[PDB]
This record gives structure tokens, sequence and C-alpha cells, in this order.
DNA sequence: ATTCCCCCCCTTCGGTGCTTTGCACCGAAGGGGGGG
């Protein structure tokens, strides 16, 4: 019955007390369901009948589980949770199907009644009390106290996992060849033993689990591929995600677009070159999760492209420790990047994408060295080793960035593939002042109160412009006098600003940014041949 | 000695664990499994809410992986010129005798760490210490207070100079800059394994006027400027404040560092250059520079500085563990702002 | 209309720190996806 596993000692944050929340009204359907589940769990010794303790009561409810016609009884334990001590969660992440080797013998086994099989500390069973309501109306209502782990408490996850470990441990010492993936109570058991011989150890693991009262039903015992594991359809040599159904609708509410972005983010780990930026910009602003957002033009063709990638079927492959890990990054435009991890051409381990904008003003070199750090950590997570990169940037284009940048920046062992479009810096700033160049001393300042600022420049040959502007700032006006030093000068110009803000935004070679002023400066720093900049505090 | 507690007001470390490599995870597993049988650590469960990051380093001996725990919050939350001999005062390490003194039972719950798994195939395996660990600030005090009985047999008839340190590496002070590589380490061999523009730039550099040294003019310097011309010692460190270290990258693998207590009042300044070699591995030079400045703050002052590294957060967090070869883990922030004003330092 | 942990992405909002009391960066929290 209830596992003979020892219990985990759980206390309440010093001073707090149990939940006296009432039992919110429930529909007769869920009333019947609750009474049936509760009657059987009573006979087994899962929930004990409660008498006159304190009046601890946490509400109960019930949802339909998976695709089954069975009901899952859950309990709103938000109140107990807030006053229960804190637990260090042990699950440090989810298992990915591409860190798994190809194995001739594999079984997927699931412990049934997983939480209601591990004991709960007796000196804490009180607080978990509940009041199954009445089928009629006000009949007293049988009230019980959970003896097993409740399906809604905060400590239940961590306690089950740490415990399932101490049950699988003696079996792991006996079988070093066996490979067990334990996610909560889902078990992936793989070895390169003979099928007839393998089965015999899947008949022995089951008995080891049963000795600790963990039944493994033979209805959810997947014995032959294609296995359904962690949302993936794992065939013996190839693995793929289970079918992904993108919603098809005419009107697109904010929540529908959020669902679409979520599905395409999930569908971007196997499908190549998935873009969501043109759709993810329809969620900036509107907060009404029901406003009917009309689909634009820059997003309709992007959604169509995403749908055409999801037309033909793709599949990954399994990790081969002998071979080498490669990552091929491609720039897709508008700050979007894609990457593919593989060991042989036209056979990918896992695909991906990077479209984050980490900063105010940044170029493609920094945005690529950020994607490199992402794939690097994802690989240390999945495979434990750094891959070798195939970045589309010239060796000297990165060498000049590495030696003319004040920050320490690295990319690990990488190599350059000549495929368009290559990442490049669109302009450069001279080291020494340019001989025979018009010099522009630019200065722009505003009045905090009146909000209008004057910005202008003084040159060495009479030219002297001053322009006023409104709704400005004592920094935004300064970064405008430079724009007036680029909009009148020829193909060669020397600029002497006075701001540490102006330089820093300019000295980092930006190529795109939110500020329409900075972007307009960048546009005219590109058509200029040899620009120079310097700062003098006078 | 044993009775130790936490600085009043706070609870304990709750730092998450960063991903590791199989070359590190396997070493950590083989070290923890071996330590468990010696009664040095003990398995725990989720009911302990505390957590400190862990990893492994290949020390310069390059014989065995050593374990390291990011015991920084456990020092920030725990309450409680002699080395002028030679120059680069140098020593080995003292962290394997630390296991001979047990931890206080009420304290052991704080020193908890987790061992991750590759591909997250298994929930993390948690442990907590049972003896005095390496990297906890109190542990040298609790150990020294009772084991100073051995901090004299090595002397016998040897005056030498001062010694001491902060974390585990008890630094010595031999003025002898010769000998058979200081073969006089016989009692040190014992009681360790057996317990027992030119004008523009130049005026720019003169902005460092009253800031650093109060009382400058910088007016006749700008006499030939601001117009229309063709561009064609005695430091004071209060031993209650924290030394601050600043590092600037100046190209060609050349770094400049300045240790100051108050802004624009520098007690130490230097330049570490490694030219090529690490070459593209800039993070290896910075990480080396960090192990260069820090030990200096130990030899002359005693406390590690707080480092304002010029590196990005993600790059440092990803790659600093590979090149680290020191027991201490100093504290650091990241300078997300050009410290490249106008050709200074 | 109701719950719990874990990973990810995308957007919003409020500390924080130097400074240039504004702008830039960063962590935490909404929403969405996936899993059990
Ligand atoms: N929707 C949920 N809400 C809360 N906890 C859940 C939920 N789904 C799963 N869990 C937790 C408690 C479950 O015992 C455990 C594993 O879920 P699952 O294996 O699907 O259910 P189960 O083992 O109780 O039923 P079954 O008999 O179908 O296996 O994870
Ligand atoms: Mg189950
Ligand atoms: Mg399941």
């Amino acid at each position: 019955p209830i596992s003979p596993i020892e219990t985990v000692p759980v206390k309440l944050k010093p001073g707090m007390d149990g939940p006296k929340v009432k039992q919110w009204p429930l529909t007769e359907e869920k009333i019947k369901a609750l009474v049936e589940i509760c009657t059987e769990m009573e006979k087994e010794g899962k929930i004990s009948k409660i008498g006159p303790e304190n009046p601890y009561n946490t509400p109960v409810f019930a949802i339909k589980k998976k695709d089954s016609t069975k009901w899952r009884k859950l309990v709103d334990f938000r109140e107990l949770n807030k006053r229960t001590q804190d637990f260090w969660e042990v699950q440090l992440g989810i298992p990915h199907p591409a860190g798994l080797k190809k194995k001739k013998s594999v079984t997927v086994l699931d412990v049934g009644d997983a939480y209601f099989s591990v004991p709960l500390d007796e000196d804490f069973r009180k607080y978990t009390a509940f009041t199954i309501p009445s089928i009629n109306n006000e009949t007293p209502g049988i009230r019980y106290q959970y003896n097993v782990l409740p399906q809604g408490w905060k400590g239940s996850p961590a306690i089950f996992q740490s415990s399932m470990t101490k049950i699988l441990e003696p079996f792991k010492k006996q079988n070093p060849d066996i490979v067990i993936y334990q996610y909560m109570d889902d078990l992936y058991v793989g070895s390169d033993l003979e099928i007839g011989q393998h089965r015999t150890k899947i008949e022995e693991l089951r008995q080891h689990l049963l000795r600790w009262g963990l039944t493994t039903p033979d209805k959810k015992h997947q014995k032959e591929p294609p296995f359904l594991w962690m949302g993936y359809e794992l065939h013996p040599d190839k693995w793929t995600v289970q079918p992904i159904v993108l919603p098809e609708k005419d009107s697109w509410t904010v929540n529908d677009i959020q669902k679409l972005v979520g599905k395409l983010n999930w569908a971007s780990q196997i499908y190549p070159g998935i873009k969501v930026r043109q759709l993810s910009k329809l969620l900036r602003g509107t907060k009404a999760l029901t406003e009917v957002i009309p689909l634009t033009e820059e997003a309709e063709l992007e959604l169509a492209e995403n749908r055409e990638i999801l037309k033909e079927p793709v599949h990954g492959v399994y990790y081969d420790p002998s071979k080498d890990l490669i990552a091929e990054i491609q720039k897709q435009g508008q700050g979007q990047w894609t990457y593919q991890i593989y060991q042989e051409p036209f056979k990918n381990l896992k695909t991906g994408k990077y479209a984050r904008m980490r900063g105010a003003h940044t170029n493609d070199v920094k945005q690529l060295t950020e994607a490199v750090q992402k794939i690097t950590t994802e690989s240390i997570v999945i495979w434990g080793k750094t891959p070798k990169f195939k970045l589309p940037i010239q060796k000297e284009t990165w060498e000049t960035w590495w030696t003319e940048y004040w920050q320490a920046t690295w990319i690990p062992e990488w190599e350059f593939v000549n495929t368009p479009p290559l990442v490049k810096l669109w302009y450069q700033l001279e080291k020494e002042p340019i001989v025979g160049a018009e010099t522009f001393y630019v200065d722009g300042a505003a009045n905090r109160e009146t909000k209008l600022g004057k910005a202008g420049y003084v040159t060495n040959k009479g030219r002297q412009k001053v322009v006023p502007l409104t709704n400005t700032t004592n920094q935004k006006t300064e970064l405008q006098a430079i724009y007036l030093a680029l909009q009148d000068s020829g193909l060669e110009v020397n600029i002497v600003t006075n701001s540490q803000y102006a330089l820093g935004i300019i000295q980092a070679q930006p190529d795109k940014s939110e500020s329409e002023l900075v972007n307009q400066i960048i546009e005219q720093l590109i058509k200029k041949e040899k620009v120079y900049l310097a700062w003098v505090p006078a | 000695t044993v009775p130790v507690k936490l600085k009043p007001g706070m609870d304990g470390p709750k730092v998450k664990q960063w991903p590791l490599t199989e070359e590190k995870i396997k070493a950590l597993v083989e070290i923890c499994t071996e330590m468990e049988k010696e009664g040095k650590i003990s398995k725990i469960g989720p009911e302990n809410p505390y957590n400190t990051p862990v990893f492994a380093i290949k020390k310069k001996d390059s014989t065995k992986w050593r374990k390291l725990v990011d015991f920084r919050e456990l020092n920030k939350r725990t309450q409680d010129a002699g080395l002028k001999k030679k120059k680069s005062v140098t020593v080995l390490d003292v962290g394997d005798a630390y296991f001979s003194v047990p931890l206080d039972e009420d304290f052991r719950k704080y020193t908890a760490f987790t061992i991750p798994s590759i591909n997250n195939e298994t929930p993390g395996i948690r442990y907590q210490y049972n003896v005095l660990p390496q990297g906890w600030k109190g542990s040298p005090a609790i150990f020294q207070s009772s084991m100073t009985k051995i901090l004299e047999p090595f002397k016998k008839q040897n005056p030498d100079i001062v010694i001491y340190q902060y974390m585990d590496d008890l630094y010595v002070g031999s003025d002898l800059e010769i000998g058979q590589h200081r073969t006089k380490i016989e009692e040190l061999r014992q009681h360790l394994l057996r317990w027992g523009n030119d004008i523009q730039k130049l005026v720019g550099k003169l902005n460092w006027a009253s800031q650093i040294y109060p009382g400058i003019k910088v007016r006749q310097l700008c006499k030939l400027l601001r117009g229309t011309k063709a561009l064609t010692h005695g430091v004071y460190y209060d031993p209650s404040k924290d030394l601050i270290a600043e590092i600037q990258k100046q190209g060609q693998g050349q770094w400049t560092y300045q240790i100051y207590q108050e802004p624009f009042k520098n007690l130490k300044t230097g330049k570490y250059a490694r030219m090529r070699g690490a070459h593209t591995n800039d993070v290896k030079q910075l990480t080396e520079a960090v192990q260069k400045i820090t030990t200096e703050s130990i030899v002359i002052w005693g406390k590690t500085p707080k480092f304002k590294l010029p590196i990005q957060k993600e790059t440092w967090e990803t790659w600093w563990t590979e090149y680290w070869q020191a027991t201490w883990i100093p504290e650091w922030e990241f300078v997300n702002t050009p410290p490249l004003v106008k050709l200074w330092y």
C-alpha cells in the first residue's frame, strides 16, 4: 500500500497556523467524482476520517486528467503553502531527447497514483484537512485528513522526487549498464541488452518498485516504439516532437497570439528558422487579453512562412559521443538569429533561435556573442560540453572588435562559413584627428523646465548653425548637435563633442536602436567615409 | 570554538546551481562519494532550504580535481606590514587538515550544496558538511584557536617574519630568497595530512585635477584651446572599510588595476600584461589578473577587494570557473559603462 | 474560477546607480508553451 519509505520532517514557518479557508461550492458532477475517489482512497488508508481537531479546512476541487475520463482530485493549498517552510527544489531542469544515445533496448514506465503512494509527516497531516461537501445540500459533509502527499501542496513535488530517487538507487547500483531517466515518476529505462534479456530486467525493476509500494500499471507501460516521452515521439533512431497544431482563426485576440507565439517557441527547437518577432510585436502595449488585434501586413506573411515551415515533417537525431558537436548560426535580420546543432550535415540534433534585444544600443557583433553564450550554456546543460561554432563573421572582423573594445569579450573555438549575410561593422572611428578635415565643435543644452533646447555647432571656416527644439533633454539635445554636424559636413569631418553620454552611445559602433535619433545618426555615419570623434570638457 | 552562529538579522544562503561539464560533474561525484565514506559530508533532502553553488578546479599541481564551494553568502552572513619579507611572499595551501574539527550541529544545515546531472536525467543530489569546510570565513578561526599548538614546532629556532591569511592558504614570510627552494618545510610537511588633439588629450588627462590631488589650475593648459583651430603616497585605509579594485582593458592584452578605498584616492596601482599567449582567451588573463590582485590585497592588507570587472556578466559566469585556480572566491560587480574616457591611466 | 513544482520565451514595471535628478541596466513578475 503506502510505500514503507521514511517520511520527510516538515514544519511551518515559525508562528503561522493552518488554513481555515472554507469549502467553496462545487457542482454535483465533481461532488460525485470527489466522493468516489475519496471512498476508495479511504479504504486504502490514503485519507483518514477527521474528528474534532482544530478547524483546519482547505478547499477541494477536481479536473479531468490527461485525455482520460478519470478525475484528478486537487486541493487549493495556497494558504498552507504561504505558511509552510521553504524547500530547495531538486529538479534543475527538463530532460531533452537529443542528449540521449540511440539504444536498441528502451522502455517507458509510469508509477500510478504517484503522490498518493508516499507517506506524509504525521505531525503535519492535521493541516491538510478537508471537507468533501454534501451531494444533497447541507448534510454535514464527511471531512478527512490526508495521510499521503497532497496534490497541490508546495512540498509535494520535491518530496516525491527525492523519495523516488532513494527507491531507484539500490536498483542503480545493481545495474550500472542500465540508464534511467526519472522525471518526477516518469521512467525512461534504456540499455543495449538483448530484447528478451532487457524485458527480464523490466520485470525486475517493477518488482523493486512494488516492494516499496509503487505500482506500475501495464496499461501505461510503453513496450515498443514509437514511444511517447516528454512530449516527443521517439522512434528507435530518430526523435521528433509530437504533432503541433497551430491555431487557425480569422480574428486574433491577444491571448490567441500569445498561444501562437508559445507554440512557435516550442516548435522552434526542431523546426528550422522559426520567427515570432513580427507576431510578438502585436503584444507590446494592449493589456486587454481579449482585444481583437487585426493582423498586419508585416506579420501575415511571417505567419504564413512559419506555417509553411510546419508543413513538411522534420526530425532530430540522437547524440553520438564519438563524433563532434557543431553549431551553425545564421543571421535572419531585424535582430533575429537561428542556430542548428548537429554532428553530420542535413541531420540536426536540435534547432533553435535567438531574438533577444539585451540593451539600448547594440551592433550585430555583440548580438552574436550573446547568442554564442546562449548555445554554449544550452550545450553545457544538454551534453555537458561546448560545441564548435560556424559563425558567419570574418576572422579579422572579430579580431578588430576584440582589440578595439574596452570590455573583455570571447568566443570559444569557432570557424567562419562564407554564407550571406556576413555580420559586419558598418563604420569605424579614427584613432588620431584627421588632417585637412572640417572641425565641428558641437554643443546642445536645454532648460529642464521649459523643455525646449538649443543645439548648434561652431566650425573653423565661418559656418555656424544653431537650431532650437522642444520636448528635449540635456542629453537628448547634445546627441542632436552631432546629427547637425553630420547633416551638413562632407565625406570627411572631425567632431569634438563635450558629452560622455554622446561618445559612449557613438563609440560602441551601434547599427540599430530604439532611439530614432541614434538610428538617424547611424544612418549618416554609414554614408560618411572617415568620421572622427573626441571629447574636450570646454 | 565549535559554537558558531549567523550575523543577527538574516537567514542563510539560497544560491542556485549553475550548469557544469561532465569532466567536472564526474570529478565532483567521485569526490563526494569518497568523502561520504569518510564521514565528512552527509546526504540531505529538500527539507533543507539552503544552497551554495559548487564546482571543481584543476589546481596547478594538475594531479587531481579539487572541490570548491561558492561560500560567499556564508561569509557575508557569519559573525566572526609584517609580510614586507622578500616581495611576492608565496606558499602552498592548508585545507586538508580542516576535516579534523567537526562542524557545530546547529550550523551544518547552512552549508548545503547540490550536484547537478548531465541532460537533467536525475534530480540533483544534495549534501551538507559535517566538518569545517574550505571557503567559510570562520573555519580558519575555529581551527587556529585550538590548533595554534603546531604554529611553533615549525619555528623551533626560526624567527622569520609574520604570516597568516584569510580563507585557507596560510601564507608564510621567509626573508630567505634562496635555499633549496625553501627545503625548510619539514614541520610544514607534517601536521597537514596527519591532523595533529594632443593638447585636447593632455587637458583631458588634467581633468584628473582636484579629483585625485586637490589644488590644480588647468587654465593656462586650455589657453591654446576652446576656440577654432584646425584639428590637423600616504594612503589611508581604515580597517573597517572594504578595499575596492578596478580593472580596465587597454588593448593588446594589457590590463590596468587600481585599488582604492574612497573614490579618486588610490592606495595601489599597477598594470598586468600577458601580451599574446592566452591571445584570444582574454577571460583567462582577467581571471589571472583577479588571482594576481587578490593575493596582493592578502599579503599587504589582509582582506580581498571587491572587483568591478570590465567583463560582461554572462561571459564571466560561463568561463571564470575553468581558469580559476584559487581557493578564495572574491566578490565582484560588472562595469557596464565605458571606463575608456580619453586615454588615461 | 480557482491548485503545485521545473525549464524556456516575450513584455511591463519598478529598484539602482551614476549623475548627466534622466537614462541605462537588471531582476521580478504577468502572459504563453512544454512536461509530470
Ligand atoms: N495537474 C496537476 N496538478 C498538480 N499536481 C500534478 C498535476 N499533474 C501531475 N501532478 C503531480 C502529482 C502526480 O501524482 C504526479 C504525476 O502525475 P501523473 O503521473 O499524471 O498522475 P498520477 O500518477 O497521480 O495518476 P496516474 O494513475 O494516471 O498515473 O505529478
Ligand atoms: Mg504516474
Ligand atoms: Mg504521465
